């Protein structure tokens, strides 16, 4: 039948400001029609690495809920947004499960997220006592104790503030330019699946 | 929980803060160097200050981790690089006096003006005029006046400065658990803790001696030939049995002999391989010169240039309104930013220099995956050696016929090969005894082997004994004749040029046997050979993480300096010099028979 009520992917992808990778934004997508053909047909979105589902059959497979996790990382850490990868982002900032059903989308945003002085609004967690669970968000600013003496909240010797800033500048290489990443996770529940693509006449 | 994990976490936080602060410092130095304006000067000063203060406080926090309980070699190497006191180990008054001495040596060398008596209405500086009168003039007494006047004035104003400088640097090195400042400079080649690849600070001098002992016959023949040709230039002043007069070496100090190609040409009737006319006829602009160098580097298999390299590098002199430093420099700003500061003219020399600086940039690009404090050459020779091998391969007639600068009907006979090899020998073999002599004098004066009142007598004797160059007149200790050179006056290690010269031809033989070259070594090109590029990139990717002995074993399959590639490079020139030194006397006498 005649289709309306598109899913708000414009509020996720074409947002003015994305969150940091340590405080990654999660937007749930429900009760709308989800046209993935828009995301495929845009040429600036360079990386469309989809795992556990084919990008061609996204328009036919219907799911219960769609999770759009949005954050900003560097160029070299785009590859860490993948199942089974390791590094600072995968261990401490954003962890993907190995049985991950969903696609990742990443694109360069040097024109938006970089300033000549340097952009300091984007932060990543450098030190955690334990590696993160999949889809876990850690927003704590508690002092990291690398030594034996208690830190007592003061970042002195062997006590570091766990969050470091990505100082994005428009003159950095491709591996250090800011990359905006949106991760779509598709889940199916016993509830009636209401996020589906359109049907042809 | 252990000390090593504390060191790893500390190094991670240091690496992040270091790369941001270093980037700001390098961007401000770049903005000063491409745009000489006083706000750029104060921006560079503020960023340099915040960088030096950052490393001061991070070395203070880094010396709380002892090294004897750290077993990982990379963490140990990063902490050894970070924990170096430098000049901070002294008292504040002595450190301030040392920086004052270094600054006033810099201002004396930069603003040293020496001119003719009885004509004081203007006078002539070293870099514009004295270099030209030393390299271009053919008059004996004019070169003698310039040489003696500059050394007399600069020596009398610099001798007590060097007198205090040697004592302050000796105290700095002995406070830093080194034997002397020469041991501190030899500590760059020190490798400790790796089995089989261990290299001591003390071993380098006999290694240099062991290489120079096989350098010495070839240099003697070259010296004899140069002496014969200077006999053609100066009829009565030079003796057949004696050394060369010092002010006839084409430079101010005798460091390079490349200004004698006009006087010492083997075959002047044969043309040179200068391709400047081909560039200007075909309108080769600087952008496409760097594009051709990039084509060479993707022919050998190395990655091409970044987009920010083409956007941000200033490859052309900007104009009269904006002043910039014209010195060719390759910049690794950090955060994947690589630039070349070069005011390119349309010449073959700037083409070869562009290949050299892009070799520098490729070396900087390859170790970008390394941690920040390991982002350097494995020793100080490797960084210039990997650029000079590109300058070697791009200068071959085969490569110039490949890229269209040289005609396919060009005849490469043996005479132009002999004169090309003699130009390369005056550039390369000529600087080796001067470099080894200067460093060995500096090593003994830091060691205290040379007494304080015996400096000039020892130095001139070694110049007679090693380099085979005699002074015009005797000089007493009111003079400081070493200190007239840029590197010794501004606290620079000088053995890097000797080691770079050896590593250059070692890398050239390793790449040319990798690329299956079937001729002599000086004809060889590494273009269109992916395996030679992979063999080289195995060393370029290491950076400072591995010992330089291990990096050398990765390239040439040897862990120590070898002089056999350099003499194998100059083998037909060696046979030619043996042929034409039959009538002349090879070798020199230490007597003052020329003057
Ligand atoms: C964002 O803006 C671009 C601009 O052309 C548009 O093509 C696209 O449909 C918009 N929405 C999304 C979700 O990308
Ligand atoms: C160089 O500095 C001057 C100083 O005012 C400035 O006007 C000019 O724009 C600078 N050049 C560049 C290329 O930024
Ligand atoms: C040393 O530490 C680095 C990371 O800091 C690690 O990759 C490497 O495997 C370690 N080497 C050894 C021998 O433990
Ligand atoms: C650096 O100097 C300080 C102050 O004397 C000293 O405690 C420290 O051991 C020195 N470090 C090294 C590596 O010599
Ligand atoms: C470098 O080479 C790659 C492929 O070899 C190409 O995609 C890229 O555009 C090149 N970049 C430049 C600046 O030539
Ligand atoms: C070049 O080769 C020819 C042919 O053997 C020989 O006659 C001539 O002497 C050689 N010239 C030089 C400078 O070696
Ligand atoms: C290297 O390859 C390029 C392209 O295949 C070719 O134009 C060039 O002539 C080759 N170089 C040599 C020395 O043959």
């Amino acid at each position: 039948p005649n289709i309306t009520n598109l899913c708000p992917f414009d509020e996720v992808f074409n947002a003015t400001r994305f969150a940091s990778v340590y405080a990654w934004n999660r937007k749930r997508i429900s009760n709308c029609v989800a046209d993935y053909s828009v995301l495929y047909n845009l040429a600036p979105f360079f990386t469309f690495k989809c795992y556990g589902v084919s990008p061609t059959k996204l328009n036919d497979l219907c799911f219960t809920n769609v999770y759009a996790d949005s954050f900003v990382i560097r160029g070299d850490e785009v590859r860490q947004i993948a199942p089974g990868q390791t590094g600072n982002i995968a261990d401490y900032n954003y962890k993907l499960p190995d049985d991950f059903t969903g696609c990742v989308i990443a694109w360069n945003s040097n024109k938006l997220d970089s300033k000549v002085s340097g952009n300091y609004n984007y932060l990543y967690r450098l030190f955690r006592k334990s590696n993160l669970k999949p889809f876990e968000r850690d927003i704590s600013t508690e002092i990291y104790q690398a030594g034996n003496k208690p830190c007592n909240g003061v970042a002195g010797f062997n006590c570091y503030f766990p969050l470091r800033s990505y100082s994005f500048r428009p003159t950095y290489g491709v591996g250090h330019q800011p990359y905006r990443v949106v991760v779509l996770s598709f889940e199916l529940l016993h509830a009636p699946a209401t996020v589906c693509g359109p049907k042809k006449s | 929980s252990t000390i090593e994990e504390q060191a790893k976490t500390f190094l991670d936080k240091f690496n992040h803060e270091a790369e941001d602060l270093f980037y700001q410092s390098s961007l401000a130095s770049w903005n000063y160097n491409t745009n000489i304006t006083e706000e750029n000067v104060q921006n560079m000063n503020n960023a340099g200050d915040k960088w030096s203060a950052f490393l001061k406080e991070q070395s203070t926090l880094a010396q709380m981790y002892p090294l004897q309980e750290i077993q990982n070699l990379t963490v140990k190497l990063q902490l050894q690089a970070l924990q170096q006191n430098g000049s901070s180990v002294l008292s504040e008054d002595k450190s301030k006096r040392l920086n004052t001495i270094l600054n006033t040596m810099s201002t004396i060398y930069s603003t040293g003006k020496v001119c003719n008596p009885d004509n004081p209405q203007e006078c002539l500086l070293l870099e514009p005029g004295l270099n030209e009168i030393m390299a271009n003039s053919l008059d004996y007494n004019e070169r003698l006046w310039a040489w003696e006047s500059w050394r007399s004035e600069v020596g009398k104003q610099l001798r007590p400065l060097y007198e205090e400088y040697v004592v302050l640097k000796n105290e700095m090195a002995r406070a830093n658990h080194y034997e002397d400042y020469g041991d501190y400079w030899r500590g760059d080649y020190e490798v400790n803790g790796v089995d089989g690849y261990d290299y001591s600070r003390g071993q380098l001098i006999e290694d240099v001696e062991h290489t120079f002992e096989e350098i010495k016959p070839l240099y003697e023949h070259l010296h004899a030939y140069v002496r014969a040709k200077l006999m053609n230039a100066y009829p009565s002043y030079i003796s057949p049995i004696g050394c060369l007069p010092a002010h006839l070496l084409g430079d101010m100090w005798g460091r390079f002999w490349t200004n004698l190609y006009s006087l010492t040409v083997p075959f002047g009737q044969k043309p040179n391989i200068d391709v400047t006319d081909a560039m200007v006829d075909q309108a080769w602009d600087a952008q496409r010169i760097f594009k051709e160098a990039e084509k060479f580097f993707v022919s050998v298999g190395l990655p091409n240039m970044t987009q920010g390299f083409w956007e941000n590098s200033m490859l052309t002199d900007p104009g009269n309104v904006q002043k910039a430093v014209c010195h060719p420099t390759a910049w690794d700003l950090g955060k994947g930013d690589f630039r070349i500061l070069m005011c390119t003219k349309v010449t073959m020399d700037d083409f070869l220099t562009a290949h050299h600086e892009m070799g520098h940039i490729q070396y900087d690009m390859a170790y970008a995956a390394q941690p920040f404090l390991l982002r350097n050459g494995a020793n100080e020779g490797f960084h210039e050696a990997v650029g000079e091998i590109m300058s070697l391969s791009a200068a071959t007639p085969k490569h110039l016929k490949s890229i269209g600068l040289l005609s396919p009907d060009f005849q490469e006979d043996n005479e132009t090969e002999i004169n090309f090899l003699l130009k390369q020998a005056l550039t390369i073999v000529g600087t080796l005894p001067f470099t080894y002599m200067l460093e060995k004098w500096r090593w003994m004066v830091f060691k205290g082997e040379i007494p304080k009142d015996q400096w000039m007598k020892k130095w001139w004797e070694m110049k007679r004994e090693i380099v085979g160059v005699v002074e015009p007149v005797p000089h007493d200790e009111t003079y400081c004749d070493p200190a007239s050179l840029f590197h010794v006056s501004n606290d620079y290690s000088f053995i890097r040029y000797y080691t770079r010269t050896l590593y250059q031809f070692q890398f050239q033989e390793a790449l040319c046997q990798a690329a299956k070259h079937e001729g002599p070594l000086h004809k060889c090109d590494i273009s269109n050979s992916t395996e030679a590029g992979q063999k080289l990139f195995n060393m370029l990717r290491l950076g400072k993480s591995e010992p330089w002995t291990l990096a050398l074993e990765n390239v040439v399959g040897a862990k120590n300096m070898n002089v056999r590639p350099l003499l194998n490079y100059f083998e037909p020139l060696f046979t030619w010099l043996k042929d034409q030194n039959k009538n002349s006397f090879v070798g020199w006498s230490t007597d003052w028979s020329p003057y």
